[PDB]
């Protein structure tokens, strides 16, 4: 069989790669990443707003 | 040498200390500089070598997304402790520029590489001792800068004992050599003062301040010392929101270690890379907001969409709210002349009868914008304005700044302007004529840029305002400052039984909506509201809060309206109709200020509807605004000769 | 001294014997937050310590400057039994909740070492400034690195180096990535 690709599930697949970069170099010796100040770091090359509904599907 | 995740009991500043794993890391970054593989496959890093040697710009930049995508196992080992990884990498760049360009060795070496676009940005308040010696990207507005300073870095001393002159020495603020362990195998002899054997090194210090956009009422600002070494010199200007990356390193003094017991304990930031931002903020916005603003702009009622949202606390005075929205854009300061730089800012001067709450209309525009300040009259003077002496601690000279320089490309709010001193009103004309100040102190001149829109609130002389007198004489202000604004729309409150039923009805409706107990079921509880929207005077729904935030950071930095040549000659002969009619009853004629200002409001309304060029529908609604403000500066008796005659011009759309 | 060591062994058992509301200790929920290296909360209630011991808490407030290094090593050992912690970050005792308040005009000459509370209000505000606590120097005579350098209230310099031949009787060199600082405010 072949393979398909939508548009709503491929965003969260590549977002996990750009998400571990703001949690590894900060939680080891500085503050702990939360769910408030991290909205700026995840709003760069994505140009899409991230809230709480996207967390329930992950 | 291959695997780097197995430190074997070592720390971060120990595994990359020897030359073991360095063999593979150095050979990987060296071959990648000449072999650049981007999207389509264009080697652009090879051409950048020949571009940095033309103007002797030793600042090789590189994108962080390129090094993080090719090596997924190296995107974390770099932001660890890059204090020693970038210093050793500078020697690798010298082996590349000299291998292909042998003529570059004639100039000085030690090329400091750069790095831009960092995935992390920290504010200037959350940094303490946990971020010590960490390359963190921190932005902020520049308060002041320093020019050339002859830093004592190497002083020659003539000695005679073994035919060896003493030197070079170390006396800079970075590191020094304390007496007791001389680098020349611990030797010392006679000294002799010279006069031409002293080679100084460039050294400048920059003041960093917080951005006024996140400053609330009831907070104290903080300062930050920024130390910049060589290479990156004169790269920033005072009063400009830029971006400078550096290492949060402590301060190592050398002047108080001979008398005091504790040295200067301070945390500064060194220089590594600069980035002058304005134009890059609109390119990094979201995508879902661009689609929703185009669906609402298709209607022909978007003009009154923002006029009904200005100050939703006091009802009435519709003509006042129209001038506040147009002054938020500030126009587009261009160069219409051929050698003279004509300013292009919309300056509005408000002055009403004390009793109608004139200062509450200004407290709303400062919260819906991105940069706005607020000052009084007796709280500042000629000193705390734009620039004013030295640093009397160890013989130093450092100029400072005021409040108009840091408020670049923003909206300034000045309260209590009529009670200002006479020596202060005659010194503010320099800042509101060229948007720049030439500080000529200590023989060092430096020009900057300060885009501001003066918004003041004056009061009549003594008691209340009297409409029987002219506006130029009713307020205790000079005459050269009046001919520098544009919108002079003033109002006079009086007892009117035909309209007093909406004032008492709107203040009691907003008293419950703006109550902290009512916000528990509205702001706290999502999906519920006690009172809906207030009945406006146009039947258009107002705007909440998030609409005005993403409105000025998009339309102002996207479409640039040009200057066409439509029926502009019709205004030429129309101006002559009022020029030879004003003195026929008793009024001053219209000067050339109302002619060159028509382009300001023409491009302001075209930016709302997103027009690439000016249209005739924008120049018509701009004449009714400049005429309604000029008639309020004369006598009420001559209003029947100007309004009835020019009734065809005050009725458009 | 053996007097300061006795006030630390009995204080370690206070965090497990004296309960709070139910059958849980208020310090149990605080231990889960100390694992994250950005928050160091060590609130100790004085009105609850007197319920378990009174003569033991007398020497704590009477002589507090001497038992200062003993409180840092006792709380670090107790939290070690809860969960293993790294050996690269210290703590600080946050003793609060004092029912006794002293007046600014009520002071003599032996007020040092007394853990009290002062009232009043602050007007002037100064920015933060670091402080050399745990540093590392380097002898410029024999080229030897000396670790574990604690700075009290003066310029504590190693008078005797590692080599028992000569020493550096002048100045040293401040380390870079091997020096922990603690910022403070001089309000």
């Amino acid at each position: 069989p072949g393979l398909v690709l939508p548009y709503k599930y491929q965003v969260l697949a590549e977002m996990f790669r750009s998400m571990d970069t703001i949690v590894g170099m900060l939680h080891n010796r500085s503050e702990t990443p939360t769910f408030a100040k991290v909205q700026r770091g995840v709003q760069d090359m994505m140009r899409r707003r991230f809230e709480e509904c996207n967390v329930g599907q992950i | 040498i291959e695997n780097l995740e197995d430190l074997k009991g070592h720390s971060v500043r120990e595994w990359v200390s020897m030359a073991g794993p360095r063999l593979e890391i150095h050979h990987r970054f060296k071959n990648f500089l000449r072999t650049h593989v981007d999207s389509h496959g264009h080697n652009v890093f090879k051409e950048r070598i020949s571009d940095m040697c033309k103007e002797n710009r030793e600042s090789l930049v590189v994108n962080y997304e390129d090094l993080a995508a090719r090596e997924h196992v190296l995107a974390y080992f770099l932001p660890e402790a890059p204090a020693e990884l970038l210093q050793i990498f500078d020697e690798a760049a010298l082996e590349v520029v000299l291998a292909m360009y042998p003529k570059y060795d004639r100039i000085t070496n030690h090329i400091h590489v750069r790095i831009s676009h960092l995935p992390l940005v920290e504010e200037l308040r959350s940094l303490r001792q946990l971020h010590l010696n960490q390359l963190i990207r921190t932005s902020g507005v520049v308060t002041s800068c320093t020019g050339v300073l002859p830093q004592l870095s190497m002083v020659k001393y003539n000695c005679n004992k073994c035919n060896f002159v003493l030197g070079p020495f170390c006396q800079s603020q970075n590191q020094e050599v304390k007496p007791g362990s001389c680098p020349e195998c611990q030797s010392a002899g006679p000294f002799e003062v010279n006069m031409e054997e002293t080679i100084y090194q460039n050294y400048q210090r920059i003041r960093i301040q917080e951005s006024p956009g996140k400053v609330a009422a009831g907070r104290l600002p903080r300062s930050k010392d920024a130390i910049l070494l060589a290479d990156l010199v004169d790269s920033c200007k005072p009063g400009d929101e830029i971006e400078l990356t550096g290492i949060y390193h402590n301060n190592y003094d050398g002047s108080l270690n001979t008398a005091n017991g504790f040295p200067v304990f301070a945390t500064v930031i060194l220089a590594n890379h600069v980035a002058k931002k304005n134009k890059v903020a609109v390119g990094e916005l979201t995508d879902e907001d661009v689609k929703m603003i185009t669906s609402l702009s298709k209607d022909q009622q978007i003009g009154e969409k923002i006029f009904a949202s200005i100050a939703p606390s006091i009802y009435g005075h519709e003509d006042i709210k129209r001038g506040l929205a147009l002054a938020l854009f500030g126009g587009e300061p261009k160069n219409p002349g051929g050698k003279h730089k004509v300013r292009g800012d919309i300056n509005v001067l408000l002055c009403g009868d004390p009793g109608t709450a004139k200062s509450q209309f200004l407290k709303y525009i400062e919260k819906v914008s991105s940069r706005a300040i607020f000052t009084t009259g007796q709280g500042a003077s000629a000193v705390g304005l734009t620039a004013y002496q030295r640093h009397p601690v160890s013989r130093e000279w450092t100029l400072e700044a005021g409040a108009l320089v840091l408020a670049d490309r923003g909206v300034c709010l000045i309260d209590e302007f009529d009670k200002m001193n006479d020596q202060d009103r005659t010194s503010i004309h320099e800042a509101m004529e060229q948007q720049s100040i030439s500080i000529s102190k200590a023989g060092i001149v430096t020009s900057l840029q300060a885009r501001c829109t003066v918004i003041a609130a004056a009061n009549p002389i003594g008691g209340r305002y009297d409409p029987s007198l002219t506006f130029s004489e009713n307020v205790d202000l000079t005459e050269p400052i009046i001919s520098r604004f544009d919108i002079l729309c003033v109002v006079r409150d009086t007892v009117d039984p035909v309209q007093d039923e909406m004032l008492a009805r709107f203040v009691v409706g907003s008293h419950v909506r703006h109550h902290p107990s009512n916000k528990e079921e509205e702001g706290l509880a999502n999906g519920s509201a006690a009172e809906p929207a207030m009945p406006n005077t146009y039947g258009v729904e107002p705007l909440p809060q998030e609409v005005l935030k993403k409105y000025i950071i998009y339309a102002k930095e996207r479409v640039h309206p040009k200057l066409n040549q439509m029926d502009q000659d019709k205004v030429a002969k129309m101006y002559s109709d009022l020029r030879k009619e004003s003195m026929a009853t008793g009024s001053i004629p219209i000067t050339v200020r109302h002619i060159e200002s028509m382009i300001r409001m023409a491009e302001a309304h075209a930016r709302i509807h997103l027009r690439d060029y000016v249209i005739e529908d924008d120049v018509n609604m701009a004449i009714r605004v400049m005429l309604e403000s000029f008639i309020d500066t004369q006598k009420f008796s001559v209003m029947r000769s100007m309004r009835k005659t020019f009734a065809r011009y005050l009725s458009f759309r | 001294d053996e007097v300061a060591e006795k006030c630390q062994k009995l204080f370690l058992d206070f965090l497990e014997e004296f309960q709070s509301s139910d059958g849980e200790i208020k310090y149990l929920q605080l231990a889960e937050e100390l694992i994250r290296p950005e928050r160091n909360t060590l609130v100790v209630s004085f009105v609850d310590l007197e319920q378990f011991n009174q003569q033991l808490s007398t020497t704590i407030q009477e002589e507090f400057y001497r038992v200062y290094p003993y409180l840092c090593r006792a709380l670090k050992t107790f939290v070690k039994d809860r969960k293993e912690i790294p050996l690269a970050k210290d703590f600080y005792v946050a003793f609060q909740d004092l029912p006794t308040r002293h007046k600014i005009r009520e002071l003599t000459s032996s007020r040092i070492g007394l853990l009290t509370r002062i009232s009043g209000q602050v007007v002037r505000t100064h920015p933060v400034h670091p402080e050399l606590v745990s540093g590392t120097f380097l002898c410029l005579d024999c080229q030897t690195v000396i670790r574990d350098v604690e700075q009290q209230f003066k310029y504590t310099q190693p008078n005797i180096c590692r080599n028992p031949v000569c020493a550096n009787r002048r100045r040293f060199l401040l380390d870079t990535n091997k020096s922990r600082f603690v910022d403070f405010q001089k309000v």
